[PDB]
């Protein structure tokens, strides 16, 4: 939880890191989205790419991003510590992120967080000894109408009950990758028990278009 | 950063010997004017006071910070080196 | 009109809101997207800004500025720098998930909106900034953008109009403050998401120090339709100065939490009951509502009986429309704790740049945590009110205001609850 770095045998400037040749190709595409002379705009996506390859960001990975884009390391350090999606210490294979802001809290996100801890045997902020799961609370994830919900890696699992999230975790242990989305019966954000709108077939091209076009 | 101590003109005299008191180590002096500092509204008043009292003096012209050109927007220049890399 | 609501499907813009039709280009084209886009582009920026102005459209990101006037700031002769449209898809306000559905279910509405909107401003490219947690939505958008490029709808000679336009998706890395328009720009430039002071204004000095307009996803995504069906058609919905339709998120204590599109100025009670299935336990079980996302002050049940969901009506109720994120709390809710959790949210999201929010929001969080337990004295309530007024209006960005308003709403409408909790704690610890 600290915002100062101390060298350790497993995280120091001589920790091995380097982009793969395939990932170097992606960096060029990233760097070409921004005007020439403003390459520093690529720090966030390139730093995120380093995390996608390595799972997290050692100080060596940050130094490499600074080196490639030719920005001071401090400016990369500032970015890595500002945004909460960058992992500056190793996390588990499955980073379980439970939303606990008020809209999800109102719909009993507490029972979800409790169920995960009881099943995994860990506490919030901890990693399992087998290093398969890391559990943390997070702020609103932009899926409030589908609360309570969690994000595991890149996927949202929504409309959860303690039963739903235990099956999801059991699938992850089994190696199966569960499908994201609501587990209650609806497919997305539509009201449960049937659409109250958008039930009629949609109008086609040119419907209601004003005169002059 | 306060500038309220740079308004008036001051007259002070040349520094003279201070030595250690053998007993305590305190700083002793034989200069009666060692602490005498006078305040004036203008250098002309200061010079007039110095002249009638027979003191030879040096006048140092007032240093004023020059007006600066400040622009918060230059921090984000499209093509100039004034673009800051952090906030 | 006197009564607003009961919007008909023909008049809905986001006709694939629930993803039950194809979201890719073929589906979007069959639903009326990308239609006569070339004709709209050849009418020129002044004509487009005319339709947006006539429509009475106002920013859907929360602040609600009149869009037509705001977008016209860019309609000025070029000075040499490129001009950019930045589309705000950060979507960070708790209770707000409306922009998420547009990006993944109606991505081609957003892409066309960027092109049409970007044309009005004379922009060369649009940067769509999407929050990093919306990974699958960003990929859906990226697929949709490839289709438009492959069809010649964007890029060189966009739609055959002779206008060159690019659409870039840049992802965030987890920060609610990066939804603030200038902090968004700072993030695109690769710095910490810290807002800039104004002036300069983005239309003069913006992303990469170039003229820029930041526009919300919903605001941009409706511009193609307004230009096709006319500003007069859009302006025919809602009250005067509160025109159009609006996406509503209803969450909290309702039977059927959902995202729905409804006319502006729809009564709040009708919205919760017609679409969200009503308040859990019945309308009489209602305690309070947060009408426009966590930043807007809460209103109690009595105010909710007749309040309309538009900009002007909710300002009369001492709150705001905000993002139209309706968070419902019933009588079983611990209101003090609910608001306390929101202050804890703002404490975690403050960028830390400026003193009143870096120090004050953290200060408000510690006081609220004691108010939850009643571990306080009544004199501290007016202290907390005064602290909030020292933050509001004194910060660089509106996050400080957004942290102080929820506190004021609690004190304004639930002061007796705060005092009962303090009175009860003293007894148990006397
Ligand atoms: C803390 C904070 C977070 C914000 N988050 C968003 C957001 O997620 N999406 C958005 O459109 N506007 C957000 N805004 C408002 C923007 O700063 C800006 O008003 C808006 O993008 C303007 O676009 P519009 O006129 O179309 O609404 C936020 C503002 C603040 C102060
Ligand atoms: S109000 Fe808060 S979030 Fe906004 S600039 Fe100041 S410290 Fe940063
Ligand atoms: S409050 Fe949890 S997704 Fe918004």
């Amino acid at each position: 939880a600290l915002f100062v770095h101390r060298d350790t045998p497993e995280n120091n400037p001589e920790t091995p890191f380097d982009f793969t040749p395939e990932n170097y190709k992606r960096i060029e595409a990233i760097v070409k989205n921004y005007p020439e002379g403003h390459k520093a705009a690529a720090v966030l996506p390139v730093l995120d790419l380093a995390q996608r390859q390595n799972g997290w960001l050692p100080i060596s990975a940050m130094n490499k991003v600074a080196e490639i884009l030719q920005v001071p390391p401090m400016r990369v350090y500032e970015v890595a510590t500002f945004y909460t999606m960058y992992n500056r210490k190793p996390v588990g294979k499955y980073h379980i992120q439970v939303c606990t802001t008020t809209p999800c809290m109102l719909r009993n996100s507490d029972s979800i967080l409790e169920a995960i801890q009881k099943k995994l045997g860990i506490k919030v902020g901890e990693t399992t000894p087998d290093k398969l799961f890391t559990l943390i609370e997070v702020e609103c994830l932009g899926a409030c109408v589908n609360a309570p919900m969690v994000q595991i890696n890149d996927n949202y699992y929504e409309d959860l009950t303690p039963k739903d999230i235990e099956e999801i975790i059991d699938e992850l242990k089994a190696g199966k990758i569960p499908k994201p989305g609501p587990r209650s019966g609806r497919f997305s954000c539509e009201p449960a028990g049937g659409l109250t709108s958008l039930t009629e077939p949609p109008k086609g091209p040119g419907f209601g278009v004003q005169a002059g076009l | 950063s306060g500038v309220n101590n740079t308004k008036k003109w001051k007259m002070e005299f040349d520094t003279r010997e201070r030595w250690e008191n053998p007993l305590m180590g305190w700083a002793s002096t034989a200069d009666p004017l060692s602490n005498l500092v006078l305040t004036f509204s203008t250098k002309e008043d200061a010079v007039a006071f110095a002249e009638k009292n027979g003191w030879s003096y040096d006048v140092e012209e007032r240093k004023v910070p020059k007006p600066k050109s400040k622009s918060y927007g230059a921090n984000f220049s499209w093509n100039k080196r004034t673009r800051v890399s952090t906030k | 009109k006197t009564s607003f609501g009961s919007l008909k499907d023909e008049d809905r813009i986001f006709t694939n809101l629930y993803g039950r039709h194809d979201w890719r280009l073929k589906g979007a084209q069959s639903r009326g997207d990308w239609y006569k886009t070339k004709e709209i582009l050849l009418k020129g920026p002044d004509w487009i800004l005319g339709e947006v102005k006539t429509s009475g459209l106002r920013g859907r990101g929360g602040a609600g500025f009149p869009t037509g006037l705001k977008w016209s700031f860019m309609n000025k002769p070029s000075d040499g720098r490129p001009k950019y449209l930045v589309v705000n898809a950060d979507e960070g306000e708790p209770g707000t998930c409306k922009d998420r559905e547009i990006i993944r279910h109606d991505p081609h509405k957003l892409v066309e909106g960027c092109l049409v909107g970007g044309r009005a401003m004379g922009a060369r490219a649009a940067y769509i900034y999407i929050r990093g947690e919306f990974y699958n939505e960003a990929s859906n958008l990226q697929v949709a953008i490839r289709e438009a490029y492959e069809a010649g709808l964007i890029g060189k000679n966009a739609c055959g109009s002779g206008y060159d336009f690019d659409v870039f998706v840049v992802r965030g890395a987890g920060a609610y403050i990066c939804g603030e328009e200038t902090a968004l720009i700072e993030s695109i430039e690769g710095k910490q998401g810290k807002p800039r002071l104004k002036p300069p204004f983005p239309a003069d000095v913006g992303v990469f120090g170039c003229p820029t307009t930041v526009a919300n996803v919903e605001t941009v995504a409706v511009s193609p339709t307004i230009c096709r069906r006319g500003g007069a058609w859009f302006a025919s919905f809602g009250r005067e100065r509160n025109s159009g339709t609006k996406l509503f998120n209803i969450s909290g204590h309702v039977n059927n939490p959902c995202t729905v599109e409804e006319e502006m100025s729809v009564p709040l009670k009708e919205l919760i009951e017609k679409h969200a299935g009503g308040v859990t336990g019945g309308w009489d079980n209602l305690l309070a509502v947060i009408p426009g996302g966590s930043s807007t002050p809460l209103i109690p049940k009595s105010v909710c009986e007749t309040v309309l969901m538009d900009f002007d009506a909710l300002i009369q109720a001492q709150t705001g429309l905000g993002t139209a994120a309706v968070i419902v709390m019933d009588r079983s809710t611990d209101i003090v704790k609910a608001i306390a959790r929101l202050i804890e949210f703002y404490k975690h999201e403050s960028c830390g740049q400026c003193t009143p929010c870096r120090e004050g929001v953290d200060w408000m969080n510690k006081v609220m945590a004691r108010f939850v337990r009643g571990d306080a004295r009544p004199a501290e309530i007016d202290s907390l009110w005064e602290i909030s007024k020292q933050i509001e209006g004194h910060t660089i960005c509106a996050l400080g205001d957004g942290a102080a308003w929820p506190v004021q709403g609690l004190i304004r409408h639930f002061r007796p609850e705060l005092e009962e909790r303090m009175q009860q704690f003293a007894q148990q610890h006397q």
